[PDB]
Parts: structure tokens; C-alpha cells; sequence
DNA sequence: GCAGATATCACTCAGCACGA
DNA sequence: TCGTGCTGAGTGATATCTGCTTTGGGTGGGTGGGTGGGTTGAGGCAAT
């Protein structure tokens, strides 16, 4: 037995939703989780109850659904594939510059910032998570932390992300809580055994957890995420259900500085009320700036305005709309969307890639150096963990190929994401040196 | 269920199962088992909850083992091996891998006539700066040790350590539940992130390692139990 | 008697009780006359009932038909009664040695009915009856012990031509002004300025009904700082006396919630509802602050709209609905010193934000000057303890009379000199919009006093000069 | 057909938008750049979706700053007497629940549900706060999403669900300390930081300056107001007529034309140069703040198309808050 | 052992037809 | 013209019978007792 419940979108204005009970009877249990939009035919039978006779106190009987079939809700899913389209992939993938195609095709409604679309488009496609012989394990997942001025197309590019991620769940700061980022405890109609729910992060396994105004939120709710942030599992303990639960999601989070903006002199620590640990936890830092410049400023409102006009509401007849939307699309994408959307999913699943072999020493000097450079005061030390991420990176690069061998190219492009975002957290005094010493990398 | 057979985004299933005369007593919380039994269904719109009736338990838990043991033993370099089996993947700190081979091993015992026993057990404290590998060393305590406990600190709180005075719902009477502590008596516990646990935890922690015995007794009953940990 | 002194030999007697009601349930309706209709013919024939037992009849009382049991009840047409159970509190005072009081159960039918609310002191007359308890609701079986109540049969909750004719007499009085400002607080001396503009407080500006915009109300507010010694604690239970309706709040014991409202839950309804706070239960009285300097910044923001838009409007867990506060505010300030320095300026002495003391109608500044005459009138005045003033009781009569009735409305001489008035007041220079709204309100209360339909330019000048006259006319 | 005839005798006319400017707010004495914000936030701006899925904003955002005595909560007691949807919450009043969605346990439920708030019951409509200053921080970064996002999203108890608030807010707000600072700029006059600020579309400071013709003029009508009951206020067109011609220009949807495009690039490239290395009051949202403006202004007319005109008259308006 | 809802059996009464 | 013995019919009292709990919740208690069971989570408000 389920309980169906109406969308809330099409409730009419702050009008309370309607639920009734379905019951779901052989080759039917399990064809659905909570959580999901789902269409039900079946008999809508009614039978005589005592106790709503006795409470409401007229002849009123109960009605239930008895479910005929069960479907999710174009097609049945974008997201499948078909032995056709894959061939399609391969083709694709033999072009020499795929990666700055996926890279400018991922929001292209908005003109610039194109160091989020890069760390954004590596958190999409993931890592490799490893494990050696049950005693070590490393996670695969990318963390972004997204952090600059007020207007700066953030929250836009984390809902687009949203829609283009298999499974993603959208959470805000103020709006979220850790009983609702965890687990909660329920009690069964029917055994009247307390179960226990699952949370935001735990709805968002295998995918993405984006969370918008991180700052906002209480010390409490930020230590709650610490735990998946690393350890990729959520430890409960509530009417004794003592259990251990999986939550292995990357996690992508927008935030503006304290103060309400961005003082490039100081450092990133006093700009940011987050915590040493979380930040050193997150991978790619993409720092934005908003200053002024007439070249940039023009090229933006002629951008802005462009996509104002070509959005209006008002610029077989389903075949026309759809061949005039992909003009469109085609015009601001080099891609289109709907192929992207299935490459992600194609590429996160069938391919893992490897590295096979490849001049270490190019990347350990690349961490002497970013050690020898960091004892400056008011640089937070290079620790490993940032090289761990410049090889996650490089995997995921290499994914965006659908090639199972890690180039040289992927791994210097990795060098240089890494090395500009640690280049760009710190003041403008080592700013200037850390930017003459590397020139090879950047 | 198994971890590994759970599908994604789905949650772990129970089933009650029942055993009689011979196989009481035969397994323990936390052990892998493989059960034979009957998928009866026994009465509590016109549904029946299903249990198992157990038959035969095989759970993955001599004088070979003893020979093998001592010829280890014999080896010359007994505790440069051990040192080295302790996080073989984290490089360095080489100090630190050897307090840890200490605490695993531990101290013995010590108990007098007049009532006054001395601790045995051993404790470190690991204060570093972030991207250490603390935390990789604490799982491989907890994964080596054939009792541990691996526990955040500010995951949990003051009934997740030590213990917690509660009611049983089903006959409404105050009783007392372990923490990790408890859990953890006779082993290890790998407790991670001390600073963000809160003061009255850590000074419950404070009592429970001064006296491995976690004193609670009161609120209708007069309960204690043992945390040599 | 009293509720802890009913004894079983006074059961089945009429009995006189006084206490406060705590809680009355809603309307119950009882059966007085049942109907029966028979099922075969369609007969139907009412019944009486007795001690509540239904008469029943066995079989139909038709000749021709008589089928057994076949008469079934309708419920919809039987006549009812009405009826309802109150829970009686006796008054503290009777409370022997500090302990919970008792409480009796009462119980009223017809007229009586929604005859006494929810925290009022009554005096009630009936029988004190005994009655059985079921121990069970599945059998006949009673306990040994009675419970007690008391069938109510009188409740009592504790103008004529000739005092019309009476009253209109006064208001012919040339020194009427004088005789209520001296009337209202007869025992305070020598402060006839403040009295007056009290006074002027009671009666309150002219109501508007007006569409095309908002209602604008005629409410005075009264802010009254001094030196400490001076009678204002005085002059504000005085006034909490006159006043039907009002809450002596303080500084430091007052919360912002609990002067607006507070949100709760009916354990017998379980539902969510909101309580009356102080303001609000001030709506058409006067609210009376003692410690205004003496009270977090965070609360008195929720006067601004109290004196700007005479509402509250709360938005919070799921209520969204605004209260009426049509309420009048009467504060009291003291200085930072231990006395007030006529040296710095008034901002200074008294604290407060500058603007929130342009917020206030009056504004006075009593000062506690010494002086070898002043003080020997003070002292004889203060200790005889061990020039006609009117009684209160007709005093209050008086007021409400002229706040039902008249209804003042402004003239062209008015506002002739209004505008006049107005801009040389801005013209000296704190003065803003603030202060013509005052004059106009205070004009028209002053109207109010002397029973005219009219505001001449006599009362408006009066206004006027009070106003110069309160912050003190250096 | 009659109602049809008066309403095309309106737009007949070519004085019609300072007739609906002067008509807005009636009681209210000469204040025609506050008035002319209300009307243009009355109207509203198209809101559109890219080929992306990503929404576009068509909601203007309006906050009025002065010192107090002014009249400010009377501009909002009208807007709430006068718009189709609107409510009134007043800023201690409100808290960060009630602005917004609501967990509250099912009645004769175990089951936790969603409450609507301010920002719910009000979709499509005008919402109003009397005293945004007064509001704690907690509860102001509440109304963050809905500003611009138009959308709520809670993940509070077994509850995920990301509701639609598609909703105009309009506030009204003290300086910091008891009147406002000349010396002093906008964002020193407010406590209010940089974010929330850059969301809101106009900023309409009023300051109480002291003349002898404009004293006289505003006492005389405000005791005309006390005196002559209604009838000393005579608004062009009445309040049902106002509520007509509104629902007809909120059906049309004009579109940009090329010379306006670029003249539009031209003034966002003016503002930026204005402000000048950051931009503290100016941002990427003042461009679409100018076209969201242009089209109000466009519908204001009854015109399927923006003129440059439209343009420099929303610039007017943006550039007076600085 | 105790109260309440239910169904069983036995006894006695008003009508009927015939005979006195 | 009429008197009385036989019959069907219908209550009255009495025979067996089920039931003797029942129920989630603190104005039902804990001298009714846990083998009759009760395992939240957000939001508001005083203290500070
Ligand atoms: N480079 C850009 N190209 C196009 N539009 C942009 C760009 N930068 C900003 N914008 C616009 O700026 C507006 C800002 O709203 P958005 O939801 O993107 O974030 P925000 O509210 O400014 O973020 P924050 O949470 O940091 O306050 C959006 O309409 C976005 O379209
Ligand atoms: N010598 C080392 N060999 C391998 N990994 C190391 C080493 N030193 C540090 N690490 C790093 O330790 C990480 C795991 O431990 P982690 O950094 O979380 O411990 P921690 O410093 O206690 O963390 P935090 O202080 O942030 O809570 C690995 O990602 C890893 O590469
Ligand atoms: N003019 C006056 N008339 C009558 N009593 C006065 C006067 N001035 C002072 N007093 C006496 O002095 C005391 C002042 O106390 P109170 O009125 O409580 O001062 P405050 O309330 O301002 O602190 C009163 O009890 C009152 O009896
Ligand atoms: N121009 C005006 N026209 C009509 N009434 C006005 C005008 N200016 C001020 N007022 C009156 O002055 C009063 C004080 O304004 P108020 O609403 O307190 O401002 P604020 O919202 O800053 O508190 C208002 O109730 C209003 O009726
Ligand atoms: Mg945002
Ligand atoms: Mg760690
Ligand atoms: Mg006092
Ligand atoms: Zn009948």
C-alpha cells in the first residue's frame, strides 16, 4: 500500500492537497519509492468502514485505488539509450576538441564564467571511486564550492545542473534541516513498526547534492554534510534503528562572501565563514570577481539582451516547434541539450577510465613547487588532498572522451584547473608571485 | 541484508527469524551468518508477517593455527613486520604507526587484593593539521581490531558514548543502553573529530576512561555496566 | 456561602454563590418533546420526557394499526432546550492558607445561556443538586460517590431622561474644563496641564469611516517624563481606574509577543489559536506604560504601528490575520540621571530614539524644582492625608454620554487658522505632519467636552496652547 | 460591449499615463515618482524560459525608504486595498516560517504537511512589508529564493518538495538611524547588504523638505481630507475603472526592437561606467531591471512594442535612486 | 460471580360453531 | 331465542448464551499493573 498525494505545482493557489491510498497486489510491490511522480490506472472501488461512520457521523464510505498499472512521469526516459545512439557517442567522441564542445555546450545562455563551466562539467561527469584490497578507499565524487559577488549567474548555473544531472536534489541553506538531510523515522500502518526515511543526501546517491546559500546555514546542518563530504556515509541512531546508511554523492555549493563581498586583498579564510576542514574538502575553488571593464560590459549587455529577445514567449505543427526550438538550441549550443543529457549518463556508467602510464614526475613537481610556494603566510598549505584532486580531475577529463586511457593532455589541462584555482583564492600580494612563478602550468 | 545487495536509493529490509533448544546462543550482532530455515507466516485487511524458522546456522566466524602462530613468532623482526602491516598505504609517521601497534596489542591487566586495580588499557591522542591521514589511520585501527568501534564525534552525541538512561516502550520502564563505549567494551573505539563533540560528552568520556565503568545508575533503577575500552 | 462550606445537608436547597468563571463549554441542546412516527402508517405523535427517559410508546397508538415496536425516533423534529456548564472559581480571597482553589460546576439552560463570559466575577443563585456517576458506560452500576453541581436559576454579573437633563445642566458651566481636570485626579496638586491633557485622552478624537483610503481613527497619545519623585505612577492608576478597558503593563515585565499576541494550541479543540496580548486587550481603552526608558529597544518597535496604523499584523507559523489594536497609549519616562538637567537638550535627558518622541501627541516635562513655597504647599497638601470634585460614578457617565453621541466635525474658521497654526509651528525651525494630525485630533476631543457638533476656533486655539505649553515654553 | 466601448475610450487617450500616475494613490499628496513605481510594479514584466529550461525573472521588486512621519505605509495600505492578490505582514510580526512554507503536523494526523506563508498565499500578487528594517536577520535571508529564484525549496522533515512563489514584493524601510543622512550613501543609510539590495529593482528615497508653498499645500489637503469626508479627493478614473484598464494591459506582451537593443546596451554601458574597480550598486540584474521596466512602461500604454522612448524613461527612473 | 442481549417454551385467553 | 367446549394465537418468564473490555492518553491514576501497550520534529518564545 502507497499514499498518493496531488504535485504541488498543480494544486491550485495554497489550496491543501488531496491523497488517497493505492493498493498494489502481485508483480506490482516495489515498482515505486517514495519521492516520485507517478501516473496509476486502476479501479476506484469503495467499501463500507465503521469507524468514519461513527466520526464524521453520516453513512460516508471508504474509497481506495486498486492499482492496475504504475508508470513514471519524453517517452518513458530521456535518460535510457538505445543501441543506435551509441554508435552515435563513439562518432562523437572521435572529435578532436569534444571536451571545449561539452564544455561551451554546458549553459550556454549564460556568456561567461568559464572556469565554473569547466569544474562544473568535471563535478557532472565524476570520478572513478577506488578501493585497494578493502583497506583503502578513495572517493570518486567532485566537490565545487562556488563563491563571489551577488549578481553573478550562481544560483541559475546549480539549477540548470539540476535538471541535466540523472539524479540530483535541490536544497537551500535556510530551507533544509539535518533530520531532513539524513534520515527520518516513520511508523508503520501496518506492522506498526517504526521504519526510518531517507534524506536529501540519501535520495541523491550515485548523482548530485546541490545546495544553494551555503553560508546561510546553522553550524549544526554544516557539521551533518561534513560526514558525506569524506567519509561518503551517514551514521543514524533513533528509536533504535541504530544502522549505517549509503551516500556516496558529489556535492556542489553556491555561497557569497561575508560582508557581502568578495575584498580581493584578504585572504579566502576571513572572507568565508566556513571552517578550515570543509574547504579544504572541496576540490575546485571557483572564485568569482565582479569589476568593471567597458569591453567586457559591453559584450555582456549585447549577450544578455540576445537572450532576452530570443527566449519571448512569443518568438505536423509539434514537428515545427520542435525543428525551430533545435535552431535555437543549436544556435547558442554546438551541441544539443538532449544528446548531452544522455551522454553524461552513457559516459558514467559504461566507462571507467584508467591510467595506464604516465610521467609522474610532470605532476610531482607540479606539488613541490605548489608546496615550495605555499610556506608563503596567509597561503593555507598544499596538502595532498590537492593532489587527489588533480588526479580525480584527470579521470574525469579522460571521461569526457570515452577514452579508457589517460592522456597527457587530460592531466595537463588537470594541472592547470587546479593550479588557477588555488592561484586565485589567495590576496593580490602572493597573488602576483604565485602568478610569475607558474607560467608553464597556467 | 547485505550492504552490497541494497539497490540504490533503497533501504535496508529486516526479517525475524526464531531458533530453539541447540542453536540459542550460537551467533551475535554484527556477524555474518547463512541461515536454512522455513519462510513461515505467523498471524499478529487479510495479511500475515512473515518470519523464518531457523534449521542450521553457518557463520563465517585448532592445533595448525597455533603451530603457524608461533613460527610467526619466531621471526626476528616481529615488530618491524607488525609496524609495517599498520596503515601500509600512508607514508610516514612512523612514531605514530607504532603507538597505534601498542595500542592494539594493549597492556595487561593489574588488580589488587585491596581493591585498587590499575589500568591496563592504552590511549593516544592524534593533533594535527588537516590533510594528515588521521582519519585513514583510525579506519584501519577500526578495521584490524577484531572488536571496534569507528564513531564521529559530532555525528553522535552523549547516548552514542558511554550510555543513556531510557524507557522500553513495549512495558514502559526505565532502563539503561550502552553507548560506543559499551559496544566497544573489550575492544577499540576509534573516536574521530574530538574538538566538535561537546563538553558535557567529553567530560563523560573523561569519567568512562578514568573508570571503565560507566556509571549510571539511578531514575528508577541502580543498573552499572562495564567499559574496559 | 461559600464554595468550602457545602455540605450533603444542604443538598436539594436554594443556595447564593459568588466566584469567577473559568471556562464554559459551547451551546449543548437538550430534548424537551420527542416525535415518533410509525414506520407502517405513517402516524405521528409526540411524547414528553421525564427525569430524561423517553416515554416510549410500545405499539402505535392508532386503532386500526398496532403493530409492535414498529415507532422509530426523528431525530430533526423534536423540540430542544438549550444548555450549557460553567466552571465557577471562588475568589482568592476566601483561599484559607495559599492553596488551589475549588471550583463548582454550574449549569444554566435557555436565557441564561451565553449570559456570562470567560473570566468575570458573578454572583449565582440555584439548587445545589446531587447526582449518581455510572462507573461504566455498559451497565446500569453507579458509584458510591455523588457528584455536586448547582442548577442555576439567576445570574448577576457582579440612561434615564432626569441624568440626561442633569448632565446637559454641567456643560452650561463656564468652568467646566476646570471642574473635570479637577475631578479626574483629585488628590494630585497643582499640575491642572497635565490633568487636562489626561483628560483629553479620555474622550478621544472624532471617529472617520472613510472609503476611497483607510479609516482615520481619533486616539491621543500621552507621553509624560519627569523628574522621578513627581505623581506619575499616580496619575497612571488613576486614569487605569476611569478607563472600562486596559492593561497596566510595565518596563522589564512586558515581552513584544505578549503585548500583541501569542500563539497556542486548545487542548479541548486541538486546534491552533491566538490569545489577546496586552495592547490588544486594550482595543478601545487606554494602555498604560510605567518604565517606558526601561524596556529593549526590540519590543517598543512594535508600538509603530500601534500609534501610526491603529493594527497588527502577524505572519508567522501558519496565522495570517490581523488584530485590531484601536487602543490609546499613556507612557512614562524617567531621565538618565538620577534628576532632569534643564541644561542639555530634551533628546538627551530622557532617552528614547528623537524620533519616536515626535511619534507621541503630547509630550510633557514635569520637574521637580525646589522651592521654599512650592515645597511647604507640596508638604501641607501630602499630609493632611492623616474646591469641589464631581463624583466618579457620574464622571464616568459623563464621558461615555459624550463619546457615543457627539460626534464633532470641523468648521471653516477651523481650518483657516489650522493651516496657519501648522506652518508657524514648522516655521520655527522636529515639527512635522505628525503634529497638525495632533492638533486636529486634540481640537475635536476638546469639542467633544462641551457636547458640540461643531469645532469653533476657541477649542483649536486651546489645542494649540496646551501643545506649545506641555514640552514647556522656555 | 459598453465596458468594452469606456475601455478602448481609454487608451483612445494620449494623456493616459500621467492620468493612471495621478490616480494611483489618491489620498496621498504629489508624489509622482512613487506612484509611477507602484504602477509599473502593478503591471508587471514578461517572464520567459530559455531554450536552456532556466527562468527568467518577470517580477519588479519595489522598496521605499524615508524617514518617518512620511508617507510610506500609506502607499502600501492602498496597494493592499486596491490588488487583485496582496497581503499585509509587518516586519517584527513575520518570521522566517509564514514568509514562507510551513512544516505544521497533519491535524488528527501523525504525518508532517506544508503550511502555505506571505509569499504562497500571494503568488501572482503583491506582497507587503510595512517595516523591513525592523525584521531580523534570520528571517530576512528567508525571502532570498523567492526574490529571484521565484521558487521555495524545503528539505525539512520527510518533506522534499520545491514549491513555485511567483510573487512582486514591495517593502518600506527606516534609515539606520532616526532620519536620513544626506552625507552618507544609500547602502550607509541602510543596514540592509549588498545582496538584497542588488535584488530590489527601484529604491525610492523621500525626504521631508522643509518649504513654506508645499507646507501650506500639504496641510490644506490634509484637512480637506478630515473636513470633506471623500469627496475632497477626486481621482481621473475611478477605483473599478483603474482595475479594468490594469487586466487589459496585462494580456499584451511586447517584444524589443533592434534600435532599442542597442540603445539599451549603450545606457546599461552608461550605469556601469557611472558606478565605476567594482560596481557596488550596479550589477548584471540592473540590465534586466531596465528591460523588465521598458516593457511595464510599454504595457502601461497599450503597445505591442518598445520604443527608445520606453527605455529612457525606465533609465529616468533607475537612475533617480542613485 | 455478575450484568446485558437474545431466543425458547408453556400457559391462558377471546373467538368460533354447534347443540340445548 | 341462546350457552359452552375446542382451538389458534400470542406474550411472559425463563433457558442458554456471549461477554466481562477497551482504550490511547495525562482533568482517568500509579494501593490496577507492564506478558495490554506507548521509540517525532518543526516552530515559537522566554532568558539572556
Ligand atoms: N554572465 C551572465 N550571463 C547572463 N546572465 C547573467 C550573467 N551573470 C549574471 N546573469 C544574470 O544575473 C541574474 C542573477 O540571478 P541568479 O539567479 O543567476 O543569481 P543571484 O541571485 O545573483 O546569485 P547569488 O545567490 O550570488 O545572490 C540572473 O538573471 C542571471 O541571468
Ligand atoms: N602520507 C600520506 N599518504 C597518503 N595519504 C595521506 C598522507 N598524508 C595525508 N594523506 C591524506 O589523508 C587523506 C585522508 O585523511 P584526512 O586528510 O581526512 O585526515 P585528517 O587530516 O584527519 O582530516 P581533517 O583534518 O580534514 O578532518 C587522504 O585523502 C590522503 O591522501
Ligand atoms: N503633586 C503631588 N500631589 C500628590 N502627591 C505627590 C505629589 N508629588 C509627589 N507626591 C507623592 O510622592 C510619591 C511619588 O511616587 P510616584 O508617584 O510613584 O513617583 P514615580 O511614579 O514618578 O516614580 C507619591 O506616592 C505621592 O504620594
Ligand atoms: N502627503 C500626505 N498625505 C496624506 N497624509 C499624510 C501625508 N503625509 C503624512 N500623512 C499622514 O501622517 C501620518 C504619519 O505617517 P506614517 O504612516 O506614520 O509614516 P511611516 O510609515 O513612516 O510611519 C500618516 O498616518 C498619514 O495619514
Ligand atoms: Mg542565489
Ligand atoms: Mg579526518
Ligand atoms: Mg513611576
Ligand atoms: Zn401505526
Amino acid at each position: 500500500r502507497v499514499t498518493l498525494q496531488e504535485a504541488p505545482g498543480t494544486v491550485p493557489p495554497g489550496r491543501l492537497p488531496r491523497h488517497r491510498e493505492v493498493i498494489l497486489l502481485a508483480d506490482l510491490v516495489d515498482v515505486s519509492k517514495p519521492g516520485e511522480e507517478v501516473e496509476v490506472t486502476g479501479i476506484y472501488k469503495n467499501n463500507y468502514d465503521g469507524n468514519l461512520n461513527a466520526k464524521n457521523g453520516f453513512p460516508v464510505f471508504a474509497t481506495i485505488i486498486e492499482a492496475n498499472s504504475i508508470k513514471r512521469r519524453e517517452g518513458l526516459d530521456v535518460f535510457s539509450w538505445t543501441e543506435e545512439e551509441e554508435r552515435e557517442f563513439r562518432k562523437i567522441s572521435r572529435d578532436r576538441g569534444i571536451i571545449d564542445k561539452i564544455i561551451s555546450s554546458m549553459a550556454p545562455s549564460i556568456y561567461g564564467h568559464r572556469d565554473i563551466k569547466t569544474a562544473v562539467a568535471c563535478s557532472l561527469f565524476g570520478g572513478v571511486p577506488k578501493n585497494v584490497n578493502g583497506k583503502h578507499s578513495i572517493r570518486g565524487d567532485i566537490n565545487v564550492l562556488l563563491l563571489g559577488d551577488p549578481g553573478t549567474a550562481k544560483s541559475q548555473i546549480l539549477k540548470y545542473v539540476e535538471k541535466t544531472a540523472h539524479r540530483a536534489v535541490f536544497a537551500t541553506g535556510q530551507g533544509a534541516s539535518a533530520v531532513g538531510l539524513t534520515a527520518s523515522v516513520r511508523k508503520d500502518p501496518i506492522t506498526k513498526e517504526w521504519t526510518l526515511e531517507g534524506g536529501a543526501l540519501v535520495l541523491a546517491d550515485k548523482g548530485v547534492c546541490l545546495i544553494d546559500e551555503f553560508d546561510k546555514m546553522n553550524d549544526q546542518d554544516r557539521t551533518s554534510i561534513h560526514e558525506a563530504m569524506e567519509q561518503q556515509s551517514i551514521s543514524i541512531s533513533k528509536a533504535g534503528i541504530v544502522t549505517t546508511l549509503q551516500a556516496r554523492c558529489s556535492i556542489i555549493a553556491a555561497a557569497n562572501p561575508n560582508g557581502g563581498r568578495y575584498n580581493s586583498t584578504l585572504p579566502l579564510a576571513q572572507n568565508v565563514s566556513l571552517t578550515e576542514p570543509i574547504l579544504s574538502r572541496f576540490d575546485i575553488l571557483c572564485v568569482v570577481r565582479d569589476l568593471v571593464d567597458e569591453e567586457a560590459d559591453e559584450r555582456l549587455a549585447t549577450f544578455v539582451v540576445d537572450s532576452h529577445v530570443r527566449s519571448h514567449p512569443e518568438n505536423n505543427a509539434r514537428q515545427r516547434r520542435l525543428q525551430r526550438q533545435r535552431k535555437k538550441e543549436e544556435e547558442i549550443s554546438p551541441i544539443p541539450q538532449e544528446l548531452l543529457m544522455k551522454y553524461i549518463h552513457y559516459a558514467r556508467t559504461k566507462i571507467y577510465p584508467k591510467l595506464h602510464q604516465m610521467d609522474m614526475d610532470k605532476v610531482s613537481r607540479v606539488y613541490a613547487d605548489l608546496r615550495r610556494e605555499s610556506i608563503s603566510t596567509g597561503s593555507f598549505p598544499i596538502t595532498v588532498r590537492h593532489l587527489e584532486s588533480i588526479l580525480r580531475i584527470a579521470e574525469s577529463f579522460a571521461k569526457m572522451r570515452l577514452s579508457e586511457f589517460v592522456s597527457s593532455y587530460d592531466l595537463d589541462r588537470a594541472i592547470k584547473v587546479v593550479v588557477d584555482s588555488f592561484v586565485d583564492a589567495q590576496k593580490v600580494s602572493v597573488r602576483r608571485q604565485l602568478r610569475r612563478s607558474f607560467a608553464i602550468y597556467t | 541484508e547485505i550492504p552490497e545487495l541494497v539497490p540504490v536509493g533503497e533501504m535496508p529490509r529486516n526479517l525475524t527469524m526464531t531458533c530453539d533448544r541447540y542453536l540459542t546462543n550460537k551467533v551475535i550482532p554484527g556477524t555474518r551468518v547463512t541461515i536454512v530455515g522455513i519462510y513461515s507466516i505467523y498471524n499478529s485487511v487479510a495479511i500475515r508477517t512473515p518470519y523464518i524458522k531457523i534449521l542450521g546456522i553457518q557463520s563465517d566466524v585448532t592445533e595448525e593455527e597455533e603451530e603457524e602462530f608461533l613460527q610467526l613468532s619466531r621471526n626476528p623482526k616481529l615488530y618491524e613486520i607488525l609496524t609495517n602491516s599498520i596503515a601500509p598505504s600512508i607514508f610516514g609517521n612512523e612514531d605514530i604507526k607504532k603507538a597505534i601497534v601498542c595500542l592494539l596489542m594493549g597492556g595487561s591487566k593489574k588488580i589488587l587484593p585491596d581493591g585498587m586495580r590499575l589500568r591496563g588499557d592504552i590511549n593516544v591522542l592524534l593533533l594535527g593539521d588537516p590533510g594528515t591521514a588521521k582519519s585513514q589511520l583510525l579506519k584501519f585501527v577500526e578495521k584490524v581490531s577484531p572488536i571496534a568501534v569507528y564513531t564521529s564525534g559530532k555525528g553522535s552525541s552523549a547516548a552514542g558514548l558511554t550510555a543513556s538512561v531510557q524507557r522500553d516502550p513495549m512495558t514502559r520502564e526505565f532502563y539503561l543502553e550502552g553507548g560506543a563505549m559499551v559496544l566497544a567494551d573489550g575492544g577499540v573505539v576509534c573516536i574521530d573529530e574530538f574538538d566538535k563533540m561537546r563538553d558535557e560528552d567529553r567530560v563523560a568520556i573523561h569519567e568512562a576512561m578514568e573508570q571503565q565503568t560507566i556509571s549510571i545508575a539511578k531514575a528508577g533503577i541502580t543498573t552499572v555496566l562495564n567499559s574496559r575500552t | 456561602k461559600g464554595m468550602r462550606e457545602l455540605n450533603p445537608n444542604d443538598i436539594d436547597k436554594l443556595i447564593n454563590l459568588k466566584g469567577l468563571v473559568l471556562r464554559s463549554t459551547p451551546v449543548i441542546p437538550d430534548m424537551k418533546v420527542a416525535f415518533f412516527k410509525c414506520n407502517v402508517c405513517d402516524h405521528t405523535m409526540a411524547v414528553e420526557i421525564d427525569r430524561g427517559v423517553i416515554q416510549e410508546p410500545a405499539r402505535c397508538e392508532r386503532i386500526d394499526c398496532n403493530e409492535p415496536n414498529s415507532m422509530s425516533l426523528i431525530h430533526n423534529r423534536c423540540s430542544f432546550a438549550d444548555k450549557q456548564v460553567i466552571k465557577l472559581q471562588e475568589t482568592p480571597d476566601f483561599v484559607p492558607d495559599g492553596q488551589t482553589p475549588h471550583s463548582i460546576s454550574l449549569c444554566v439552560y435557555d436565557e441564561l445561556v451565553d449570559s456570562c463570559r470567560a473570566g468575570d466575577r458573578i454572583e449565582v443563585t440555584g439548587t445545589f443538586r446531587s447526582i449518581p456517576i455510572r462507573a461504566n458506560s455498559r451497565q446500569r452500576v453507579l458509584k458510591s460517590l455523588y457528584k455536586t453541581y448547582v442548577d442555576v436559576v439567576h445570574v448577576k454579573k457582579v440612561i434615564t431622561d432626569q441624568d440626561l437633563a442633569k448632565i446637559r445642566e454641567v456643560a452650561a458651566r463656564e468652568d467646566l474644563y476646570s471642574l473635570l481636570a479637577r475631578s479626574i485626579a483629585p488628590s494630585i496638586y497643582e499640575l491642572e496641564d497635565v490633568k487636562k491633557g489626561i483628560l483629553l485622552q479620555l474622550f478621544g478624537g472624532t471617529n472617520k469611516t472613510f472609503t476611497k483610503g483607510g479609516r482615520y481613527r481619533g486616539d491621543i497619545n500621552i507621553l509624560l517624563c519627569g523628574d522621578p519623585s513627581t505623581s506619575k505612577s499616580q496619575i497612571l492608576q488613576y486614569v487605569h481606574k476611569i478607563t472600562p478597558r486596559g492593561v497596566y503593563t510595565s518596563g522589564k515585565g512586558s515581552s513584544a509577543v505578549g503585548l500583541t499576541a501569542y500563539i497556542t494550541r486548545d487542548v479541548d479543540t486541538k486546534q491552533l489559536v491566538l490569545e489577546s496580548g496586552a495592547l490588544v486587550l486594550s482595543d478601545g481603552g487606554v494602555c498604560c506604560i510605567d518604565e517606558f526608558d526601561k524596556m529593549s529597544d526590540s519590543t517598543r518597535s512594535v508600538l509603530h504601528e500601534v500609534m501610526e496604523q491603529q493594527t497588527i499584523s502577524i505572519a508567522k507559523a501558519g496565522i495570517i490575520t490581523t488584530l485590531n489594536a484601536r487602543s490609546s497609549i499613556l507612557a512614562s519616562a524617567n531621565p538618565i540621571g538620577s534628576r532632569y538637567n534643564p541644561n542639555l537638550p530634551v533628546t538627551e535627558n530622557i532617552d528614547l530614539p528623537p524620533p519616536l518622541l515626535s511619534r507621541f501627541d503630547l509630550v510633557y516635562l514635569v520637574l521637580d524644582k525646589v522651592d521654599e513655597k512650592n515645597d511647604r504647599e507640596l508638604a501641607k497638601h501630602l499630609t493632611n492625608l492623616y474646591d469641589d470634585v464631581l463624583p466618579v460614578e457620574f464622571l464616568t457617565m459623563y464621558i461615555s454620554y459624550a463619546k457615543e453621541h457627539i460626534h464633532p466635525i470641523i468648521t471653516e474658521a477651523a481650518k483657516t487658522e489650522l493651516v496657519r497654526a501648522y506652518v508657524g509651528m514648522r516655521k520655527m525651525g522636529t515639527a512635522t505632519t505628525r503634529q497638525l494630525e495632533s492638533m486636529i485630533r486634540l481640537a475635536e476631543a476638546h469639542a467633544k467636552m462641551k457636547l458640540k457638533n461643531v469645532v469653533e476656533l476657541e477649542d483649536v486655539q486651546e489645542a494649540v496652547r496646551l501643545i506649545r505649553s506641555a514640552i514647556k515654553d522656555y | 460591449s459598453d465596458e468594452i466601448n469606456e475601455l478602448k475610450e481609454m487608451v483612445k487617450d494620449e494623456h493616459i499615463y500621467d492620468k493612471l500616475v495621478r490616480s494611483i494613490a489618491p489620498a496621498v499628496f504629489g508624489h509622482e515618482a512613487v506612484k509611477k513605481g507602484i504602477l509599473l510594479q502593478m503591471l508587471g514584466g514578461v517572464h520567459k524560459s530559455t531554450v536552456e529550461g532556466i527562468k527568467l525573472r518577470g517580477d519588479i521588486n519595489i522598496c521605499v525608504v524615508g524617514d518617518p512621519s512620511t508617507s510610506k505605509s500609506q502607499f502600501l495600505k492602498y496597494v493592499v486595498g486596491f490588488a487583485p492578490r496582496s497581503v499585509y505582514t509587518s516586519g517584527k510580526a513575520s518570521s522566517a516560517a509564514g514568509l514562507t512554507a510551513a512544516v505544521v503536523r497533519d491535524e488528527e494526523g501523525g504525518d508532517y504537511t506544508i503550511e502555505a506563508g506571505a509569499l504562497m498565499l500571494a503568488d501572482n500578487g503583491i506582497c507587503c512589508i510595512d517595516e523591513f528594517d525592523k525584521m531580523d536577520i534570520s528571517d530576512q535571508v528567508a525571502i532570498h529564493e523567492a526574490m529571484e529564484q521565484q521558487t521555495i525549496s524545503i528539505a525539512k522533515a520527510g518533506i522534499h518538495a520545491t514549491l513555485n512563489a511567483r510573487t512582486s514584493i514591495l517593502a518600506a524601510a527606516n534609515p539606520v538611524g532616526g532620519r536620513y543622512n544626506r552625507k552618507l550613501s544609500l547602502r550607509g543609510n541602510l543596514n540592509m547588504t549588498a545582496p538584497i539590495m542588488s535584488r530590489f529593482d527601484l529604491f525610492f528615497v523621500i525626504l521631508d523638505d522643509c518649504n513654506e508653498k508645499i507646507d501650506t499645500e500639504l496641510a490644506s489637503h490634509i484637512v480637506d481630507l478630515h473636513m470633506k469626508r471623500d469627496e475632497a479627493i477626486e481621482p481621473p478614473f475611478s477605483a473599478e475603472q483603474l482595475r479594468r484598464y490594469i487586466k487589459y494591459a496585462r494580456t499584451f506582451k511586447p517584444i524589443l526592437t533592434k534600435e532599442a537593443r542597442s540603445y539599451l546596451v549603450e545606457k546599461y554601458k552608461e550605469l556601469r561606467k557611472d558606478d565605476a574597480r567594482s560596481s557596488y550598486r550596479i550589477t548584471v540584474r540592473q540590465l534586466e531591471s531596465m528591460i523588465r521596466l521598458s516593457e511595464a512602461i510599454a504595457r502601461a500604454n497599450c503597445v505591442d512594442e518598445i520604443t527608445p522612448s520606453f527605455i529612457a524613461e525606465a533609465y529616468d527612473l533607475l537612475r533617480q535612486s542613485i
